[PDB]
């Protein structure tokens, strides 16, 4: 996360770290007591459940809970060349005991309204500037949804943002997800104080460039896939 | 919280209050 702050314990109870060969690699979100929603490209080099561990807690050095992984499911039509359908599910070896500090985020409704300029929070242990290292302490940053068409401007991504994707950032830049934040959530609170995952951190041109906002998997576009795989 | 979803800390503490 660029331009954000350290999250407090319990702020983001669905956030998890995914560790490959005992190092933080990607973020994810609990969507029930067995399942974590994340990005496909996290598993491009290794998709062996035995080599992955999930953790909960604001700290990756001193986690509150370590959880073994049993299954990794990559979207059937994930295409790395165009970043399309960059989405994955991870099923845990044992159910997680839900508490105030550790529990699930809501999936959005198929008709969820997500206006441009609307506020959202992105969370993770990613780098604090382009080319930096990951951090041990969870960070959060506040950003605004940017319309797909504006994001597709010739001076921006110029047609690369597709319908199952979404963009977010701030006009002057400096606030964004970075390398190490992939698979983490982009969340909005509704007026009943429930939080919904609208995006999954996916890709972008560097990090924090004003003309290049963060690109995220649009979760509404994958609801039917998720329900099939998980019953959620 | 429980097998429900989306609850921040303030929502949980509220629901605990009698």
């Amino acid at each position: 996360i660029l331009g954000g702050t350290e999250a407090e314990e319990g702020s983001w109870p669905w956030q998890v770290s995914l560790r490959l060969n005992n190092a933080h690699h990607c973020g994810g979100s609990l969507i029930n007591n067995m399942w974590i929603l994340t990005a496909a490209h996290c598993f491009r080099s290794n998709s062996n459940p035995r080599d992955w561990i999930a953790t909960s807690g604001i700290s990756t050095t001193f986690p509150k809970l370590r959880m073994r992984v049993r299954n990794i499911l990559i979207h059937n039509n994930y295409k790395s060349a165009t970043h399309e359908n960059d989405i994955a599910l991870v099923r845990l070896e044992n159910s997680v005991t839900f508490t105030k500090d550790i529990h699930s985020v809501c999936l959005p409704a198929a008709t969820q309204n997500i206006p441009p300029g609307s506020t959202a929070y992105v969370t993770g242990w990613g780098a604090q500037e382009y080319a930096g290292h990951t951090v041990p302490e969870l960070r959060q940053g506040q950003v605004r949804i940017i319309s797909n068409d504006v994001c597709n401007a010739p001076h921006s991504y110029n047609g690369a943002i597709l319908s199952g994707m979404l963009c977010a950032g701030v006009p002057q830049g400096g606030v964004d997800a970075c390398q190490g934040d992939a698979g983490g959530p982009l969340v909005q609170e509704d007026s009943r104080r429930l939080w919904f995952i609208v995006g999954i951190v996916s890709w972008g041109d560097q990090c924090g460039l004003p003309d290049k906002p963060g690109v995220y998997t649009r979760v509404t576009a994958y609801l039917d896939w998720i329900r099939q795989q998980t019953g959620i | 919280l429980i097998n429900e979803c989306g609850a921040g800390p303030d929502l949980i503490t509220l629901s605990e209050q009698r």
